[PDB]
């Protein structure tokens, strides 16, 4: 079927510039109109602008908040969209989508994993995975001091996905801290592979942990 | 522009029960559009053009709405839509949509299951280190946490992380810290998780 | 009037002749009677099919389908069967339509193609070009010669019989021309004179019709449908520019020509003192 995955977020300092990509596959992408869509962490939800088709001119149109900063454009031979985006600042600062648009009377169908967008000036840094070792049986990894977000937890190599409970994290000392706990029966431990996949986009790195 | 103010901020729902949510507009519309997000998941439509219903989408669900007030529908509430419902409109420029409606589902209570673990060795290295409590599968939402210096509250160096409705079974989840320093192990012995909720007389504490 | 004039051979049971598009020759000889030799006609045999081209197109089965903008690339179901011709197009469209932005919308566009005069092209070659060649004898008779079996021995009665070998070369260039057949008219096109003419053609007995939108003009779109028609006749363009050609009739499956000439050998020997 349809695949919108875009790519391209980050952190970037109050000013800075960066290109959101959006590499569709599963459909005739130039015939369709496109769309972008940011979410900020609050829930709101706001449209950005959208871009026509070849046959249209690839008429745009932007919402108050992007006359400027921002301009959309389409690569049709390649399926690809693009967000050249320039002088965020501390309200652009969310998770941005795209979609695609669609019928007689236009919404947005179609849309995207969507990709993060942090607005800061303070510094990457590499987490600090530690062993939740039990003093049936609860374990888990605690993930602290680190930024910024997003961080990504997994267990057996994203096999082991049910009685996983990885919580939200909680901003403090201008940093991340999240948990995560998982259950299996108290008869397969210490009787089989129990490892915290652990990445940080941030640093660009991992840590294959096992809780011993 | 053309605000979209939701009516119904949060709410639940039980299991067969009919549910309404409505979407006010601040100015004369043709179409309203609804959209379901799923924690974690990116959008979905669902309804467009007022009251056509997307694919995929359950004939339980349904639209009314002309003007400037519109709303969907539940038939009868399900697990599988609990999510929170946005509203956009068309008629006018920009494109606009609400805060959106939180859906939950109202079902049957569950203990606390509560937990703990030790400070990891790893930070303990150089004075760092915190006790975490952990309270999984649960609901009701309300629940005071509470740790304790012994016998003393202890306020100063504690955040909670409130978790949203497991999917797969409705039900939610906690996590408590408490924090000054870590040269604090030796310097204190009793720690504590006074948890209290509405599924037990007794305050539990697993410490 | 070209009744030429020869003399058997000397003492020899043989003579060797030549005709042209229309020449006769007498042979006299002392023992042997004489024999006017004539070269009555050509014509071609049985010609096969090579290529027909259309000159008035019917069309029918309209059928337009659309979508408006953000509504992707219109497509005509009939876009699946050969005997549809489809061209998709582009219109304005918006609120006065069904459509809530206004922009231009899809459109497919489809309709059948009929042909109702076909100028059908045929081909020839040895294996079918005849020769009428009458004998006289002073009763007579005539008969046909081709490359493929060039001689031929007419029985005389009591007046004895006469091979005849034969070389038929002709003028025209074989593979080379065909025979266009507009209307009534026949003519002889010049091989890619023919193969370049920019119309509707059938090939070697198919029922596939090629480069037809040659005839049927796509006219104004219109967001609701849009309006094909075909051509007039070209039956009359097709005459204009085909006059060059050699004027030819076609009479019943066969072909009469001129550029042509035998060259024979003719064995007197078997006829009676």
């Amino acid at each position: 079927e349809v695949k919108l995955v875009e790519s391209g977020g980050g952190l970037v300092l109050p000013g800075g510039s960066l290109r959101l990509s959006c590499a569709t596959s599963g459909f005739t992408f130039t015939d369709y109109y496109m769309t972008w869509v940011r979410q900020p962490p609050g829930k709101a939800l706001e449209w950005l602008g959208f871009i026509g088709n070849k046959a249209n001119d690839y008429t745009t149109e932007y919402s108050a908040s992007v006359k400027g900063r921002f301009t959309i454009s389409r690569d049709d031979s390649q399926s690809i969209l693009y967000l050249q985006m320039s002088t965020l600042r501390a309200e652009d600062r969310a998770t941005y989508y795209c979609a695609t648009v669609y019928g007689n009377y236009p919404y947005f169908d179609v849309w995207g994993v969507g990709t993060t967008v942090a607005v800061s000036s303070a510094t990457t840094t590499a987490p600090s995975v530690y062993p939740l070792v039990p003093g049936s049986v609860t374990l888990g990894c605690l993930v602290k001091g680190y930024f910024p977000e997003p961080v990504t937890v997994k267990w057996n190599y994203g096999a082991l996905s049910s009685g996983v409970r990885t919580v939200s994290s909680v901003l403090q000392s201008g940093f991340y801290s999240l948990s995560s706990l998982v259950t299996v029966p108290s008869s397969t431990w210490p009787s089989q592979t129990v490892i915290c996949n652990v990445a940080h986009p941030a640093s660009k790195v991992d840590l294959i942990k096992e809780i011993s | 522009q053309i605000v979209l103010t939701r009516t119904g901020g949060i709410m639940s729902a039980s299991p067969g029960e009919k549910v309404t949510m409505t979407c006010s507009a601040s100015s004369s519309v043709s179409y309203m559009h609804w959209y379901q997000q799923k924690s974690g998941t990116s959008p979905k439509i669902w309804i467009y053009e007022s009251s056509k219903l997307a694919s995929g989408v359950p004939v339980r669900f349904s639209g009314s709405g002309s003007g400037t007030s519109y709303s969907l529908t539940i038939s009868s509430m399900e697990a599988e839509d609990v999510a929170t419902y946005y509203c956009q409109q068309w008629s006018s420029h920009p494109l606009t949509f609400g805060a959106g409606t939180k859906l939950e589902l109202k079902r049957a209570d569950a203990a606390p299951t509560v937990s703990i673990f030790p400070p990891s060795s790893e930070q303990l290295t150089s004075g760092g280190a915190s006790v975490v409590c952990f309270l999984n599968n649960f609901y009701p939402k309300d629940i005071n946490v509470k740790w304790k210096i012994d016998g003393s509250e202890r306020q100063n160096g504690v955040l909670n992380s409130w978790t949203d409705q497991d999917s797969k079974d409705s039900t939610y989840s906690m996590s408590s810290t408490l924090t000054l320093t870590k040269d604090e192990y030796e310097r204190h012995n009793s720690y504590t998780c006074e948890a209290t909720h509405k599924t037990s007389t007794s305050p539990i504490v697993k410490s | 009037s070209n009744r030429d004039f020869l003399e058997g051979v000397s003492g020899a049971t043989w003579v060797d002749l030549v005709l042209e598009g229309d020449s006769c020759v007498t042979i006299m000889s002392k023992d042997k009677p004489t024999i006017d030799v004539k070269m009555m006609n050509m014509e071609a045999a049985n010609l096969a099919e090579v290529r027909s081209y259309c000159y008035l197109a019917t069309v029918s089965d309209l059928s337009t389908k659309a979508a408006c903008p953000t509504m992707g690339e219109a497509h005509n179901d009939k876009r699946a069967d050969p005997a549809f011709v489809c061209r998709q197009g582009v219109v304005d469209r918006g609120w006065g339509n069904g459509c809530g932005l206004f922009g231009k919308g899809s459109i497919d566009t489809c309709a059948k193609f009929a042909c109702s005069t076909k100028a059908i092209g045929r081909t020839i070659l040895k294996e079918n070009i005849k020769y009428e060649v009458a004998i006289f004898v002073h009763q007579a008779g005539r008969f046909s010669i081709t490359p493929a079996a060039p001689s031929y021995t007419l029985k005389l009665g009591e007046y004895g019989e006469v091979t005849v070998d034969c070389e038929p070369r002709s003028g025209i260039d074989t593979n080379a021309y065909y025979v266009m057949t507009v209307g009534t008219k026949t003519f002889l096109v010049h091989r890619e004179w023919f193969m370049d003419l920019n119309l509707p053609w059938s090939s070697a007995g198919s029922t596939v019709w090629r480069n037809r939108e040659t005839l049927m003009e796509f006219e104004e779109p219109h967001a609701t449908k849009q309006s094909v028609i075909a051509l007039g006749s070209q039956e009359g363009a097709l005459h204009q520019a085909l006059a060059g050609a050699i004027p030819v009739e076609f009479s019943s499956n066969t072909v009469k020509l001129t550029s042509g000439h035998l060259k024979c050998r003719v064995k007197m020997e078997k006829l009676q003192l």
